[PDB]
């Protein structure tokens, strides 16, 4: 059984360097040669950015929780930027490579 | 604003540009040995603050966050409806001014506003001396609120309430009104926080949000952004990890309810806060139904262990049953599926409903009906009794509830037919013991004793009568014959023929000699006599004289319609026996050509006579609502109307949300 | 062919008008048919000499006339702190003279 | 509060207990003879106030007025997006301080935020003693709001913008930051209404609305009307005379005109966008419920469909996000609605197109326009899919989105999505065929490098563009691509790229250069129609791929691994086996642990409890015809579809039922 409070580490394919750490709140999966498009969306809170990394580009997501040891890996991702402003949260979407169209890795 | 105090209990540093003193407080809470490093008075103060925070439930930070299960606690007797207990608490002798404040709050909750106003004035009189500024502040707030209550009651009392009750009975005197309007002349409420002294501002800066005519407007918009979030979430259908926003909604709602009710503010009973909790728990239950109905394929099945569906709780039951309205119940009934929702702690619901029944028994036992308590109580009583159709209760409590609703309840507010609908909901929830059958029989005896007048009128909004009561009695037991009604029927004379008609509605629970006397005094004369005789099982086939009366009625109708063709009348009434005749022709119960000549009158009957020659464009598929299964099969036994009806039902089902018409297509057309 | 309608509420013991107003909102709903109509209507002025049970009737006009002789008022309690008028009434149904659709075109 | 002034323009007496001076005022407006009985200074004062009331649209009392008309007029240059005209007016001569305030509002709206703050400060310094504190009040409010805007912008620049751009890219320095910090230290907002003199308060208490809770009460009124609108939506109703949608629309346009016309910067903020989102979504849902409802006798005894406007198109484009209008697509059918005023939409969208052309032609990019404008431009090209365009405007819009849109903000397949949506409305001009030919030549010359990869989140690649071309015109052959590939050199990424994007003499060189192999390459060959009948060696390739699959399954079943590659080739192989294109039995001799594959391979021996309805969602008509011929695949799939139709509410399963199974 899953406690449903997973944690997310956000890394980069160069050097395997961690970009930030967070926890996700919303995730959305939606829809001869059979063609089927699938789309993934992720939403995390205000993360913990790395000042070491302060010293396009391809990134990866790992998503860990406990079911009683369940790990999820998305190899290719893009952090699409949304600039807003208000008075007185980071969203991601998937990327599917054309070489080997795989999106989800599960380690149980 | 140095810390975010989010609603779960956890605290996050927001603007603390230095030492983490809240974290240091929780660090001192972690170790008793570090607590030994404090002073003795410091240890006492730390214990007092620990008791305060565990009283108010503030637990830890995000760095050490674990599992925070919710909990609902309300100690208010006013919320619990313990009216006798607070009556005795008012009858006690006052000890402190705080006890006087609770007494004035309970007097305002009972609705005795005059002594409530005078008691609040005396509280204000006392509170000057001891410098209890906060009690003075909420006393002034409640004084302006009860001034608003009195003025609103006076303005709506002299107008539509006279048409409501037929008499004024104005509760107050003009000198009381003159005293208050002298005391509250040109009175601002925004000044109140400014007028209090400076150290009161520096300590009670929290309490400024109470004093505004736009109270809870920020609460309303904080709800409304979350409602937008929930609407977007149910439209997309995502896997909400972490904690979903409905948890924040329910925690904010319970926090507001406990803060408002425990501190004894009169401002809980207002229309806007009722609307607030209305749409709040409506959104919560609609989200619960959506998460029940949702289907998943690949990752959510790997991710949804131990999904807590929303149950029914006693605090949730009272929060539903108090500040609701019946049209909103129909609104949530068109959506959702409340039968699939689990209920719990039903003994508490049973004792609450028992307290409600005893309260209305004591209220309507005598003629001392407090108009203020009546107006603040009956709508809550209606909401509680209408929500009572999904709770299973014991025999004796159901008997008390049924007897209280049938006898000690104003018929001027709830009609007989709506009472029948409500007890029908009670019977479909829980089965009917024979003592309760005797109770309903005595209720109908009271109805007949009302019916002994020759000038009496029986009024039903939905057109439901005591025949349906007796039909329900026969539906749960056919073998029961009401002997009280039998001897009443034996007591009938010739001049009692209106009462004879009312008992003629009540055929199957009578005796043989009484039925012989009734049939001696009965003659099938008008069309409603035919409707009753086919309704009570008296008439089963169609005699030719019934056909003669029907054709005579239709001839008179055609004469009147040819007259009315010059004028502008099209529709007549809901007494639409002519389409029933067309139904009987469609069921081949009448095979005369004279009614076949009567075609061209009304669209239903013209369809039912000649469906092959019927113009299908004028067909109204809402008629498809009011049909039964045998008629649907006979409808399926004709090619010509089905040729259009399949396409019409398809386009109605596809372009709308009629699940009943969806089942109508599904069960019979495929 | 227009849309705006005036409503007249009167009492059938003297045929005397109780108030006049403007229409706002309708509400609709040997087998039996279950339909029920309830009406909400905005601000009005009452009858001054009315101040010196029964049965009541309602007329609609917009010629187009919609009348029904079986209504009952339901004045629900309201509690507004801002303050600064609504009329709600429902239909009735007797047995012998069950008739609620009077139309003139 | 002696009278109530409602949004339609009528007046109701509320607390007026003395003389009826407003009623007498309109009585004086009734009679010109009474208008003569006045001083002529007072008479021209009366006419000036009459011009004021007709400017604000106040029409009579409620008893006096009859019918009323919905009138819409916006004179704002920033509303219609006259960007270059705003550049010229900024560059023009500045004399009036009111015109200076309008230019400062333009400069804030045209991204010169520090310059606009300097102009606001100089406006305050000039209007120190200018005998009207109204401009002072507005300048102080806009100064505070642009301070907060600059602060939130620089904090969002400090964080994830570095992740988005690969560069810190800070356009500001700390000098004016520290200066505005000390300038706005201890600066509250509610004191400002107290800040003006007594007589200013006594004459301008009406302006209290601008004093941190912007639109709070208006969002409260929007929320309660939203509850009322959904409450009457839940059942039959007849909103006689005034209806709540008129109230919502008039309140929307009144707030929008008051905010825009008096040049208040707070229109940029997020909560106002939420207000517009909620109001417009409720209006759209009202239109859908009006068009879809049943008709009883009183509806026959008593149309009024909503018509979209150019102002409505601007309100759609300015204040929406792509997921919300996707939900609007999910709820209401937009395509059945009436459209109009297409020339204004065409010139507005081509103005956005030429603005994109000017900005993205040069490499020098200003980020403030970028961040305030990429969502509005994306919403505009989203909602362009219900507009019919002339060939000049359509071609300019198409080439602007193809050649000038930044590739970081938009996948090539995501561009193909908008291309599909715009080509659904209208035909395909041959000039537009030449434009997309230029775009595909650009893709082909991009694919020369041995490291470029067309990553697509939706999985749609460059072949689908030429597939769209042959969907509109198949007998036409690409010529410039053929001329490029006639000189192919065998020494390979671009060769495989045009091998994907191929469909004679141009084909001969590639077919000589190619090497038919593999599985995904076989998938591409059967996708493009090069492979049309299965040779035995292709069957051997499928067999050895399933051997590799079962070896990997044997390895991975020792541990816990659930998800696999999204390109489910083996499920498609099972589809083709029960499309009866394949005749090999060795592939079905081993059962594959995919539940769709076990659903296929066991036609009457599969546990139907683990069937997924989304498999039935993304099938096609020929698969439904094949599944209609199986008696074992009748009863279980029919009852699963029955329970899914009963539980859910989407319309797709109804079409799946009625297409083959009714």
């Amino acid at each position: 059984v899953i406690q449903d409070t997973a944690d997310v580490y956000f890394k980069r394919k160069s050097d395997g360097k961690l970009v930030f750490t967070a926890e996700a709140q919303t995730a959305s999966f939606s829809q001869y040669i059979l063609k089927s498009e699938k789309e993934i969306n992720l939403t995390v809170k205000n993360a913990f950015f790395d000042l070491e990394w302060l010293a396009s580009e391809r990134y990866e997501v790992e998503y860990r929780t406990i079911a009683y040891d369940i790990y999820i890996q998305f190899p290719n991702v893009s952090p699409s930027g949304e600039f807003e402003m208000s008075l007185e949260e980071i969203k991601f979407e998937a990327l599917a490579d054309t070489d080997t169209d795989e999106m989800a890795v599960v380690i149980e | 604003y140095d810390y975010h105090f989010e609603v779960n209990g956890t605290v996050v540093r927001h603007k603390n540009k230095g030492f983490g003193y809240m974290e240091r407080f929780f660090e001192l809470k972690e170790s008793c040995d570090e607590r030994s490093k404090l002073s003795k008075k410091q240890y006492e103060r730390f214990n007092a603050l620990f008791n305060f925070f565990e009283k108010n439930g503030v637990i830890c930070m995000a760095k050490d966050a674990g599992t925070l299960n919710t909990s609902i606690e309300i100690n208010s007797l006013a919320y619990h409806g313990k009216y006798d207990v607070m009556k005795k608490f008012i009858e006690e002798q006052s000890v402190s001014i705080e006890d006087d404040y609770k007494k004035a709050f309970f007097l305002a909750c009972l609705g005795r506003w005059e002594e409530s106003y005078d008691l609040y004035s005396n509280i204000i009189l006392n509170s000057i001396d001891e410098s209890n500024g906060c009690v003075y502040y909420l006393s002034q707030i409640n004084r302006y609120r009860i001034y608003q209550s009195i003025t609103q009651a006076v303005t709506q009392f002299n107008g539509l309430g006279l048409l409501t009750f037929g008499r004024h009975y104005k509760p107050f005197t003009d000198e009381f009104l003159a005293r208050i309007e002298r005391e509250m002349t040109n009175f601002n409420i925004d000044d109140l926080f400014n007028g209090m002294p400076f150290e009161f501002q520096k300590k009670y800066k929290i309490l400024e949000f109470l004093s505004d005519n736009q109270f809870l407007y920020d609460d309303t918009v904080k709800l409304f952004e979350l409602t937008n979030k929930v609407r977007s979430e149910m439209s997309e259908g995502s896997y909400s990890f972490g904690m979903s926003s409905d948890i924040v909604v329910l925690l904010r709602l319970y926090d507001n309810l406990r803060f408002l009710y425990e501190n004894c503010l009169w401002s809980v009973s207002f229309h806007e806060f009722h609307q607030y909790i209305r749409n709040s728990m409506s959104l919560l239950i609609e989200k619960a139904e959506y998460e029940r109905t949702r289907d998943i394929d690949e990752l959510g099945f790997s991710f949804f262990g131990k999904k807590s569906g929303f149950f029914m709780e006693y605090y949730d039951f009272v929060n539903i049953s108090r500040h609701f309205k019946i049209d909103d119940i129909k609104n949530l009934e068109r959506s959702c599926s409340i039968d699939k929702i689990r209920f719990g702690e039903q003994e508490k619901i049973e004792e609450y409903l028992v307290g409600i029944a005893e309260e209305i028994t004591k209220q309507f036992s005598a003629n001392g009906m407090n108009v203020v308590f009546y107006t603040q109580f009956i709508s809550e009583a209606k909401a509680a009794l209408y929500f009572a159709k999904y709770v299973k209760l014991s025999e004796e409590g159901l008997g008390k509830i049924v007897k209280a609703l049938l006898f000690y309840f104003p018929e001027r507010d709830l009609d007989i037919g709506k009472r029948y609908v409500w007890l029908e909901r009670l019977t479909k929830c829980n089965e009917l013991p024979k003592s309760i059958i005797s109770i309903i029989d005595d209720f109908l005896v009271l109805q007949a004793e009302k019916h002994i007048d020759q000038n009496y009128s029986e009024v039903s909004s939905n057109g439901l009568y005591s025949r349906d009561y007796g039909a329900l009695i026969k539906h749960f037991e056919k073998n029961f014959i009401s002997k009280r009604l039998s001897e009443i029927t034996l007591c009938l004379t010739q001049d009692k023929q209106k009462q004879i008609d009312f008992l003629f509605k009540l055929l199957p629970l009578l005796s043989t000699n009484a039925k012989s006397h009734l049939l001696s005094f009965k003659s099938v004369e008008n069309i409603n006599d035919l409707m009753n005789g086919i309704r009570i099982g008296l008439i089963d086939e169609f005699t030719p004289e019934h056909e003669e009366l029907i054709i005579e009625y239709l001839e008179t109708r055609k004469v009147n319609y040819i007259v009315e063709k010059e004028k502008g009348i099209q529709t007549f009434s809901s007494n639409d026996y002519m389409s029933t005749f067309g139904i009987w022709y469609f069921l081949e119960e009448i095979n005369n050509s004279k009614m076949e000549e009567f075609i061209g009158m009304d669209d239903q009957y013209d369809f039912f006579v000649d469906p092959e020659n019927f113009d299908y464009k004028k067909f109204i598929p809402s008629w498809l609502k009011n049909y039964n299964d045998k008629l649907l099969g006979k409808i399926a036994g004709n090619k010509h109307m089905k040729h259009h009806v399949i396409e019409v039902l398809k386009e109605r089902v596809k372009n709308s949300n009629d699940k009943r018409y969806l089942e109508i297509l599904m069960n019979y057309f495929i």
